């Protein structure tokens, strides 16, 4: 396929950003944005959880709800 | 440019091809009536442009029973589908391989590889074929056989792969299905370039195990088997780091040519009570896949070798991770490999997260792992469906109902001793030099 | 102070407390609600169809008795389903049988042999002054539905 | 597609088929004249297996109504859906058979039987895609258990591929109901064995024996009896009617249920039944269907299943359950019992699944099961035969009408053979 | 490979549905909770 | 506090008396040809127009 | 889980179990027509170990009424609580059994005994992962001290690892109920000795001498002796139903009571009871507790205990108290009464606590001991037997059904015998 993506979570750099970088000085590989991501991240996903908790309580009280009329 | 076919035949077939297909338009974000909603090229690989809008899917559905593909065109999805590439005949095979291979589908097989001829003209840089089918059903083994046969004299070198479903060890649903069961697999053995194994029970636990469900029912298994389908093909759709193809599977995972049977495993599968209370890391996830509970097959991997393994990576997983994980497993000692193997490892990595369906089970998690395995541990199942069938054959029950629609009381055996070639083969390859 | 008790929050009995009523479908309002599509999108039972694809097999209900002449298949299909009739009752029966006699069965002249005749006519189930031409019916100009309108 | 036509002979395939209809009538939404009044699009779309239509948007039943008396017609004709059925399908004679098989199968049978026959194919040929016939029937009557039979044989010899069910009410000895019972009941076994594809036994002691334990009502009648074998026939062909999880047609239950050709004869059940006085205390699981269904009093026969082996079985469910409850519950009850179950062909039982329930519940199961413990029956009507044969009582009714006791001769012979081989296997080991 | 199962297990042959003399009785410590009498020794091994 | 309203049971507290008007057994339970049956008390309703 | 499913025989079983069931329903907080309206949430979490579930969210006992004629179990549908019992779970007869060991074990139990078997090898297989049983019978009837036992026997030889208790209410001469009462007890405890894993003894003159002394009240009943006794039955199983420091169930009760299989036979006992004219002199403690516990009087056997010594014994506590109080206390009485405790054994109490305790009160203990002066009865019937059976009085009420006098001398023999290692272990030194 293609390779878009230098990693999946940045893209390339603007050519105005590739100033210098003939001598191996800036390598960009250090992120100085690892622990902040991750914590980030971390935010949105217990709420993908809080989300699902609510859909499947949803799900299984419509289900009871059937039980309910049957008696 | 690259495009591949899905074929599915068998009650079976539609059934998990129906959960495949809705996971693909919902992950390209189609809608169900075939169009953008209202308000990148990737679907191409799926799809194919009419020109004015709509989208219509590169597969065919087969049935002789015609109940299940008139709900098909009853459902929600019948604008979405061509409404002459769903076939249906008039009478099912009834359990009956007998039937579905010389009675009844020599008259359905002809109008279905017109269709295939009609919708493989239109592509280009065609892949491959995959078929879903159920093993131990008449028509699906029946129709299956005369199809893989058929195409494989009408094309030749396009590749073929076969998502069967065998029938699990002691629980099953008919009591006739060992005899299609062998007779399938010989028909197979000379004509599929890879199967895997992908039996009910496997799934069955595993549903019970992680999902905690104490009442599943078949769409649940069928949302798992599509979302390991879309885990192996979003290779071809979506960019990664490190990309394989479906050529790319008989080019690693195949030692000799008869060994082609691979054996399946997914991870994470946890709960969304407990989905995100634990890390998910790399390394825990690709332990969990390799734990022998896991196995999409029933099957214990620790009573044999391993030959060769592919895994796939989807989401926001590091090249560095994985070789990290792959030494652990290297080092590990419940696991080894076989001699004739130094390195076993075949690794592909995909930036695209699963999607998750509306109404599904699963939990959307940044990484996962789909992985492929040829062991020579897969004799067992081979060995008690041998037991099975030579038991009944041993009093010729239910002979008659072969014998009587044109098959030859002898084709028995050739199926029998062509299994018996085929433990021969695979415990002559386990051995070492 | 007092005795013993036997019955706690003072609950009435089901034979006295009112009386039985017409709930009988309270559990069937998805009582023919399929399982293999149903349960996919939605959880309640699916509308009656108003279209079919070619090919759609099982008994169109229109086509068979009065043959319905040249048009397409789904043509036919759509209209003969979106027609009236084809439900709602007249007469009212129930199809349980519990109501066969709320009804008798007449059929709506008198049959006299004693000099001529005796054939009676035919029953009402046949066309009147909508005699009318093919060639009139099939052809004409535009006053139809627009083929391609489709509001956006 | 795939439809069946009906014919019923006999008083008693009469009174079945006048319940039969009305509960099909009730389950597609039917009413006395004749008009869909169906609630959903279910009850409409597959209605033509059963009813031809009709100018007018009416509905009629395909069944043919065959016999050598008027008098049962002319009864059911007044009943409540007694409109239905079209007055060309009625065919009588004047006379009637007496209750001799002789009577019934040779000498007025055969010379009525040209006008059933051209109606049968002239609706066999109507219909675009025939799927097989269902005939209801008692053995113990002459004109049932002979031109039932006849007819039997005649439409197999013109159409072997389709598949022929038969409910054939045999007749128990605690109760009997004719003096002549054995004789016929061999004559018509005898013809059975050789023509039908499958044949289901139902034994009226045992349904009395069902509405007392059971039902625990007062007063029970032919009508609810009629009733039980209606809903158990309607059982069998559901998911032939509705989607489902699995379908499974006639020609699937007889492929997966016959080991040897000749081996055919089933005992049938139907779940749940409860008393009125406990319809609020039993919980409707799918353990308590299965333990019901494999219950030995809830069996429609007299035959005790536990006095042999199961053959094959054979479970249906209507309803909208997990597959994962079906399947675990029946390996258990398969691992529990092994004395009973045959070991030389494993997982010897069949499953299937309907998605829509009879009306007024959600799930129900018919079970069907092929077992050695029916040779029992066999054994009692061959030794009530032999005994009443040994001294030629009421022989020479039937010799007088051109038979020979070398057919009862041969007859005898037969069953005995087929319960010898039937009790081979109960034996037979691996 | 085995399996071996102690108390309870899950075999069978007269579970659910089986069921179809004065001379006849038990006679002195057949029943499982009489016999006050012991095996044999035996020296075992342990260390493995 | 919440003393109880009413008595609890033990060894010493229910205290059965039969002195009634009349100590009549009414018989519930019935064995017909080898079949048990009940009669259907407590179960009976009156009427309605339905 | 680990649920125990109840039977019953006799009026003496029907009418301990009406009185148990309706204790139980209380602790459980049940009302008569069986919907739950307690108040705490932890009497629903483990409320599947007597009682199943029905549809409406209601619940039943898991119980069976057996009989050889219906007017005990006819007498007990009307009474309160009555509605709970399900139609199916009773079995009767319709012969009785005139005090009969032979009548009710080999003519008529014989013959009945099939549909409670089933019965409750129904409710067996119902169940997730049965305990046991449990049964409640008197040894001085025929139909009890018959039917009982061979289901014993039956029921053994088909759960052999489950677990079986038995109350037994054996009969002391004094009260002498039954002039028949010694063929019946020496057969119904030879039958008992080899099957049953515990026995717990009840004597009717103990019941009396309680109630008369301790509780002082002027006119007893049968309904207070059967709410005494279950109220013991209760306690011993109250572990397992709720929590607390120590669990303890009917497994672990006979393995740290019973050190040989053939000593397997308990006297019971209960506390506290005071009366209403000394319940405000008595402080309520653990000492009063188990000085109450170890009194001759207040046990629930007409053999005196300190006669003989104490091989085992077990205290079920329940409440909220403290294991100082409980250890120190028991190491007391273990202390300063060495000549009653059997020295080859130091510690041989076990102690359970349970935090749940009885509705009304704060603190309340279950004894249940074994000791070797039980001996006392067995001799005492032996005696009787033996005198009364050496001129073959009513003999031939027994041997006209087949019975033999050699069994006699047998089932005696064997009394002897375990009279006689019963009582040399009295004697044993270290
Ligand atoms: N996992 C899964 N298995 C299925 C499904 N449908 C059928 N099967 C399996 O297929 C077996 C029976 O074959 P079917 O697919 O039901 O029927 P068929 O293959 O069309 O063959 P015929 O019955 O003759 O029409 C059963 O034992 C099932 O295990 C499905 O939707 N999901
Ligand atoms: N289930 C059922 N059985 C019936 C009914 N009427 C008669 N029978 C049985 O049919 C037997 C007699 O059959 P018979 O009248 O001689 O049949 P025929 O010769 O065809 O008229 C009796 O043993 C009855 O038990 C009915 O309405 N329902
Ligand atoms: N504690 C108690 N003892 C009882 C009860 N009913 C009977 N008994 C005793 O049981 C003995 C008679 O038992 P019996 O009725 O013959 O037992 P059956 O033959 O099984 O019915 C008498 O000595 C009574 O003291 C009861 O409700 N409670
Ligand atoms: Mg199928």
């Amino acid at each position: 396929m293609k390779r878009v993506k230098e990693s999946y979570f940045r893209e390339h750099s603007d050519w105005s950003d590739i100033n210098g970088c003939s001598g191996a000085k800036e390598f960009e590989g250090e992120d100085l944005a690892y622990d902040a991501r991750i914590k980030y991240q971390k935010e949105t996903q217990k709420q993908w959880i809080e989300q699902q908790i609510r859909e499947k309580k949803m799900r299984e009280e419509a289900e009871r709800n059937e039980e309910r009329a049957y008696a | 440019m690259r495009e591949v076919i899905s074929i599915h035949v068998g009650q079976g077939g539609i059934q998990v091809g129906n959960a495949c297909w809705e996971l693909f338009c919902l992950e390209h974000g189609i809608q169900p009536d075939g169009q953008m909603p209202s308000d990148d090229d990737a679907f191409n690989t799926f799809f194919s442009e009419t020109g004015a809008g709509k989208h219509v899917p590169r597969a065919v559905f087969l049935d002789l029973e015609p109940t299940v593909i008139d709900e098909v065109r009853t459902g929600t999805y019948r604008q979405l589908f061509h409404p002459e590439q769903l076939i249906s005949g008039k009478e099912d095979a009834a359990n009956n391989f007998a039937r579905g291979h010389y009675t009844i589908g020599k008259e359905i097989v002809d109008l279905c590889l017109d269709r295939i001829r009609k919708l493989a003209d239109n592509c280009t840089g065609l892949q491959g074929f995959l078929v879903f089918n159920s093993v131990g059903g008449g028509t699906g083994s029946g129709l299956g056989s005369l199809l893989l046969e058929r195409l494989s004299v009408d094309y030749g070198k396009k590749s073929k792969l076969g998502f069967t479903i065998y029938p699990s060890p002691q629980v099953s649903t008919a009591v006739v299905e060992p005899y299609n069961s062998i007779l399938s697999t010989h028909s197979l053995l000379e004509h599929t370039d890879v199967a895997v194994m992908l039996d009910n029970e496997a799934i069955y636990d595993i549903c019970r195990r992680n999902l905690d469900i104490e009442r599943p029912t078949y769409t649940n298994l069928n949302r798992l088997i599509a979302q390991v389908i879309s885990s192996l093909t979003a290779s071809l759709r979506f960019d990664g780091a490190l990309n394989v193809d479906i050529t790319e599977f008989q080019t690693n995972l195949v030692p000799y040519p008869r060994i082609h049977f691979m054996l399946s495993s997914y991870a994470p599968i946890i709960s969304a009570e407990k989905a995100y209370h634990e890390q998910l890391s790399v390394a825990e996830i690709t332990n969990s896949a390799f734990e022998p509970a896991n196995m999409m097959a029933k099957c214990d991997p620790r009573h044999g070798k391993y030959m060769a393994c592919s895994m796939m990576y989807r989401g926001d997983v590091v090249p560095k991770d994985v070789n990290a994980s792959i030494a652990t497993i290297k080092t590990k000692r419940t696991i080894q490999f076989v001699d004739w193997c130094p390195t076993g490892f075949k690794v592909g990595i995909n930036y695209q997260p699963p999607t998750v369906v509306p109404g599904g089970d699963l939990a959307k998690v940044m990484r996962a792992v789909c992985m492929i395995s040829n062991s020579t541990a897969i004799a067992e199942v081979f060995s008690r469906l041998d037991h099975k069938f030579d038991l009944m054959y041993a009093k010729r029950a239910f002979v008659h109902w072969y014998v009587g629609e044109g098959m030859e009381e002898g084709e028995f055996s050739e199926a029998r001793e062509d299994l018996a070639a085929l433990e021969k083969d695979y415990e002559e390859v386990g051995i070492e030099t | 102070q007092y005795a013993y008790d036997f019955n706690p929050a003072k609950t009435q009995s089901l034979q006295s407390r009112p009386i039985e009523h017409n709930k009988f479908s309270a559990w069937t309002g998805d009582q023919l609600y399929r399982t293999s599509y149903g349960t996919h999108w939605t959880s309640k039972p699916q509308e009656p169809k108003t279209h079919v694809p070619p090919g759609y097999a099982g008994y169109i209900p229109g086509l068979k008795p009065n043959n319905h002449y040249g048009a397409s298949y789904g043509e036919i299909a759509k209209n003969c389903l979106s027609n009236p009739k084809v439900a709602q009752n007249p007469f009212k029966l129930a199809s349980t049988g519990f109501n066969y006699q709320r009804h008798d069965f007449r059929d709506p002249s008198l049959t006299a042999t004693t000099h001529k005749f005796g054939a009676q006519t035919l029953l009402k189930n046949h066309p009147s002054i909508d005699q009318k031409s093919n060639q009139w019916q099939s052809q004409t100009h535009d006053s139809f539905r627009n083929p391609l309108h489709k509001p956006n | 597609m795939r439809e069946i036509v009906h014919i019923q002979g006999g008083q008693c395939g009469n009174q079945i088929g006048a319940k039969f209809w009305e509960v099909i009538s009730d389950e597609h939404g039917i009413d006395p004249t004749g008009t869909y009044h169906g609630d959903s699009d279910l009850q409409l779309e597959r209605i033509n297996v059963y009813y031809n239509e009709a100018t007018g948007g009416r509905y009629v039943p395909r069944a043919i109504l065959m016999d050598l008396e008027p008098g049962t017609m002319d009864s059911v004709r007044a009943g409540p859906f007694g409109q239905l059925f079209r007055p060309d399908n009625f065919v009588f004679g004047q006379t009637g058979a007496g209750n001799n098989w002789a009577k019934g199968h040779y000498t007025e049978g055969a010379e009525l039987i040209d006008s059933v026959l051209d109606v049968v194919r002239k609706e066999a040929e109507g219909c675009d895609c025939l799927q097989g016939f269902q005939i209801t029937h008692s053995l113990g009557g002459g004109t049932g258990s002979g031109m039932g039979t006849l007819l039997i044989s005649k439409v197999r010899e013109e159409y072997p591929d389709r598949i022929m069910e038969t409910f054939s009410v045999v007749p128990s000895p605690k109760v009997s109901d004719t003096v002549v019972e054995p004789y016929n009941a061999t004559l018509s076994v005898h013809q059975l064995v050789e023509n039908a594809d499958e044949c289901m036994v139902i034994d009226n002691e045992a349904l009395y024996d069902i509405c007392f334990r059971t039902l625990k009502l007062t007063t029970p009648t032919y009508g609810d009896l009629n009733h039980l074998v209606s809903a158990a026939m309607s059982g069998v062909t559901c998911c032939l009617r509705f989607p489902g999880q699995l379908n499974s047609d006639l020609r699937k239950l007889a492929v997966n249920l016959i080991p040897f050709p000749r081996l055919h004869f089933f005992m049938i059940g139907f779940a749940p039944l409860t008393s009125r006085g406990s319809q609020q205390y039993r919980a409707l699981t799918v353990p308590e269907l299965t333990q019901q269904m494999f219950d030995a009093k809830n069996m429609m026969c007299a035959a005790d299943p536990r006095h042999g082996r199961y053959l094959t079985a054979s479970a249906l469910f209507r309803g909208r359950m997990s597959t994962k409850e079906v399947d675990e519950q029946m390996l258990n009850v398969q691992n529990k019992n092994s004395s009973y179950f045959v070991e030389w062909i494993p997982n010897n039982i069949k499953s299937s699944i309907c998605d829509i329930p009879p009306k007024g519940l959600k799930m129900a199961v018919t079970f069907v099961g092929n077992s050695t413990a029916i040779q029992e029956m066999f054994k009692r009507v061959a030794e009530q035969f032999t005994a009443m044969f040994r001294r030629k009582a009421f022989l020479h009714w039937y010799t007088g009408e051109g038979m020979d006791e070398m057919e009862f001769t041969e007859a005898e012979s037969n069953m005995n053979d087929l319960v010898s081989e039937y009790q081979q296997y109960q034996d037979a080991t691996a | 490979f085995e399996l071996s199962k102690g108390p309870h297990s899950h075999k069978d042959f007269c579970s659910t549905f089986g069921r179809v003399s004065t001379s006849d009785f038990r006679k002195k410590n057949t029943g499982t909770m009489g016999s006050n009498k012991l095996p044999i020794i035996k020296p075992f091994k342990y260390a493995d | 506090y919440n003393l109880p309203k009413t008595v609890p049971l033990l060894p010493g507290h229910c205290f059965p008396d039969h002195l009634k008007e009349s100590h009549h057994k009414t018989q519930q339970f019935t064995l017909v040809n080898n079949v048990h049956c009940e009669k259907t008390n407590y179960i009976e309703e009156k009427n309605d127009p339905y």
